[PDB]
């Protein structure tokens, strides 16, 4: 029930992220860029970020 | 992109068959045992994180990074891929 | 104008210099002093304006007016269903459930 | 960073600084066409150094509330007597720390366009 | 549900110009208007 | 010249223009322009943080012979300020025998001291007829903003929480002159003007601004 | 305490703060699907 | 923790790249950013100011024997920068009776010592035959930036007025990344790297700059 994990947990998660990676995806696709994936990391709040150029 | 990258995707036959040999070298690697890598020193990546550090669990990088030390081979080279567990013993 | 003038300021380096390029860009006239030139600036264009960052100016007749922002339905933490296996349906053995 | 910027001022004359140069800034004439033997007026900033680690004056020079970073146009120094203004030479700077050794971005660039 | 503004919801004003909140700042960043007044908001041009 | 000259022209309580009259082509902002980020940024001022009423279940549910609203009150009681004599003091309460018919606002409430509520008139209700309205507000200090996560539990029941603000200033900026004397005519006349204060009179706020922009400005002596 | 506390007698008072996963209306259903199970008895008393 | 972490590279005598870690969603260039404007602008610094050789008349005029045209001498000059030992010598000047064909540089000057000229080599004339270059080069000390308005008089006529780029400095910027570490990941990461010297390590560049932005705070 969303128990405000935050402590040193989070210090860790970064143990399943660090190096590995995700992909990314869109609607509709007419590309295979449309794919991609980037490594990732971590900012605040809901919504995801991604890098510029990509957008085109 | 990769860490060297540039020197994988040529110093190969063709892109896939590079990402290929990486991807078994990593199991095979560090998940047989993660004392195996060729890496002696320091050489060996880390991940000085928080405050405490320790080699990336992520595998997968060291193989992309053992691909720079001479050591290791790829190509039709002995048959018994289950012999490739006949170190299987010698490493436990 | 009126307020700053009789309240304490009346054109400042920053403030002014900006105005500098305002006519070298191809924009204020070169008149009177900063009053003039910086007034127009108004009009159309915007007044000076600097910057939280590092401080300076925003060289350049910057544009700015209260307007109106709606922020429609399409929200977020409606707009949003993250998952691992979750699912897990039958009779199409694909996840849904 | 770039678009070279002649606001056009005038046409007048010079004898190699002495006078135009050095009085016209007084008022009429600037970055524009003039004339001393056989150039313009990229002139009254030197703006020196050698293929080191920083032109120096130029990024320096602007840094304080004298140059115009947009193309004003100095006399740059990097490889050769460069005419380019710091809106420009940057440029290859950024690109250059990239790869390294602005010796390539050079080549590749185009900076007379 | 009291809604709110976190990062990602849609603005939009009435002549086309959806938003899609960025990264909302706090007070000290922002346009200071020589009166101290920031901007608000901001939309750089560019799009439509 | 060497050292500039402070000045102060201040109000009282509120606003307080200072001058740094001998400066360089230089120090303008780098100055002050930096300070502000350190006054709005963090600062020990204070506002509300948890509430409650009595006949009243939540935030988004009515109040009888109130055409205010539950919302509509705190979102009037948020921009309430106040002031707490001592250092001590970690946050206190405050009540209000709001009764009958009439106008209600701040200072009807608790009549004590030790906490001054600089704000008068601030429409708070509106009751006419359905008079009852005694409530539990709990006021609070911080640095910064922290709405729905810090709970001022308290009653620990409908005891609504609330949006804390604290920040002690409101709108601050400055203008920069061009000759202060000296010499060279190209010289910067520092001017800020701390517009408001919530408790804090404005000059503190600088003190204060200060003693962090330069405490934190330490640091940088101990490489590694 | 999770439940008796803010739900209890099934319907959960007015004005009560909910989040993820918290019970809206709590319930039974008698339902027998999956009848015991092995090792697990070696824990339906091991704490009893 | 509450303490931020003040990291250093230091390669040497010139650049560092320096970090502060913990930080805050705020500080991030309110502290830094203004520091590089305590950098350029002041410090005690140093630089030429004011040359003279005979057989010359002007800046934009050519000497004998020398491919590189006085211009480019100077130019080149310009980037020299050296140390005096002792705060009483205000400024002092050069010399350099020079060779007939060889490789002129910068030590090939007057041996005195007080200054010491920490760049060897840095080319500074080329001179087949032509030899004939003894030169007054009057070198300062100042704080950021002054072209031709100084003047560096001297020997008055012919004397030549250089820039004075006396700032131990040159281009510097910096960075700032929001992390998590301690928990909201919006919090900043430092980074300043003080790309340059003149004679002062990239170090002292920094706790010289911070005394001085600490300094003025004071006045209020």
């Amino acid at each position: 029930r969303q128990r405000d994990i935050k402590d040193e947990v989070w210090d860790a998660l970064e143990e399943v992220i660090h190096g590995k990676v995700v992909l990314l995806n869109r609607a509709p696709t007419l590309h295979r860029l449309g794919i991609q994936a980037f490594q990732p990391v971590l900012v605040e709040g809901q919504s995801i970020q991604l890098h510029p150029l990509v957008c085109e | 992109a990769e860490p060297g990258i540039d020197k994988l995707f040529g110093m190969v036959d063709s892109k896939y068959r590079l990402t290929v040999v990486v991807a078994k070298r990593a199991q095979q690697l560090l998940r047989h045992r993660f004392k195996n890598t060729v890496l002696e020193p320091e050489e060996r990546p880390k991940m000085r994180t928080l405050e405490g550090l320790y080699d990336d669990p992520n595998a997968v990088t060291w193989a992309m990074k053992e691909l720079l030390t001479g050591r290791l081979f790829f190509g039709e080279n002995l048959v018994p891929e289950d012999r490739l567990q006949k170190e299987m013993e010698r490493l436990y | 104008f009126g307020k700053r003038q009789g309240e304490g300021f009346g054109v400042d380096k920053r403030e002014k210099e900006v105005l500098a390029r305002a006519e070298k860009l191809g924009l204020v006239s070169p008149g009177k002093s900063p009053e003039e030139q910086l007034k127009e600036l108004f009009d159309l264009g915007k007044v000076v304006l600097y910057d939280g960052r590092t401080g300076e100016p925003f060289e350049g007749p910057i544009v700015v007016g209260q307007m109106f922002i709606m922020k429609l339905y399409h929200m977020v933490e409606d707009k949003m269903h993250a998952r691992s296996t979750g699912p897990y349906s039958l009779i199409t053995q694909q996840p849904l459930g | 960073i770039t678009q070279v910027r002649k606001e056009k001022k005038g046409a007048g004359m010079a004898f190699a600084t002495p006078e135009e140069a050095l009085a016209a800034y007084e008022r009429g004439e600037v970055a524009l066409n003039a004339p001393i033997v056989v150039a313009g007026r990229e002139t009254s900033v030197g703006r020196l150094k050698f293929v080191f680690a920083n032109p120096d004056e130029a990024l320096l020079a602007v840094a304080h509330g004298l140059l115009d970073l947009q193309d004003v146009v100095t006399v740059r120094y990097l490889g050769r007597r460069l005419e380019t203004s710091p809106g420009r030479i940057l440029f290859a700077r950024i690109v250059g720390e990239a790869v390294g050794d602005e010796k390539v971005a050079q080549e590749l660039i185009q900076m007379d366009v | 549900q009291k809604r709110k503004l976190q990062v990602g919801d849609k603005l939009a004003n009435r002549h086309g110009n959806k938003g899609v909140v960025a990264k909302i700042l706090p007070v000290e960043d922002m346009p200071h208007l020589p009166d101290g007044t920031p901007v608000d908001v901001i939309l750089n041009p560019l799009g439509v | 010249l060497k050292a500039p000259v402070f000045t102060a022209t201040t109000q009282g309580d509120h606003y307080g223009e200072f001058v740094l009259e001998p400066l360089e082509r230089g120090f303008g902002v780098t100055l002050g322009n930096p300070l502000r980020r350190i006054l709005l940024s963090s600062i020990p001022g204070t506002a509300v943080t948890s509430v409650y009423i009595e006949d009243v279940l939540h935030e988004f549910s009515t109040i009888p012979g109130v055409k205010e609203d539950v919302v509509e009150i705190i979102l009037n009681l948020k921009e309430l300020v106040v002031r707490f004599l001592d250092p001590k003091m970690a946050s206190t309460t405050l009540i209000l025998r709001a009764e009958g018919p009439k106008e209600v606002r701040a200072g009807d409430f608790t009549p004590s001291a030790d906490v001054e509520i600089m704000n008068p008139d601030l429409h708070i209700a509106t009751l006419e007829e359905g008079g009852k309205l005694y409530m539990e507000v709990r006021v609070d200090r911080g640095v910064g903003y922290v709405p729905a996560e810090r709970h001022g539990i308290k009653d620990r029941i409908n005891a609504i929480p609330v949006d804390a603000i604290f920040s002690p200033v409101r709108r601050v900026a400055f203008q920069v002159e061009d000759t202060r004397l000296g010499q060279r005519t190209d010289l910067d006349k520092l001017t800020l003007r701390i517009w408001t204060d919530g408790s804090v009179t404005p000059l503190e706020a600088l003190n204060q601004a200060v003693a962090i922009l330069k405490e934190h400005l330490n640091y940088f002596a101990n490489p590694e | 305490a999770a439940l008796r506390d803010l739900d209890e007698e099934g319907i959960v008072r007015i004005g009560a703060e909910v989040k993820p996963g918290d019970i809206l209306v709590g319930r039974t259903s008698f339902k027998g699907e999956q009848e015991p199970s092995p090792e697990e008895r070696l824990l339906r008393s091991i704490f009893g």
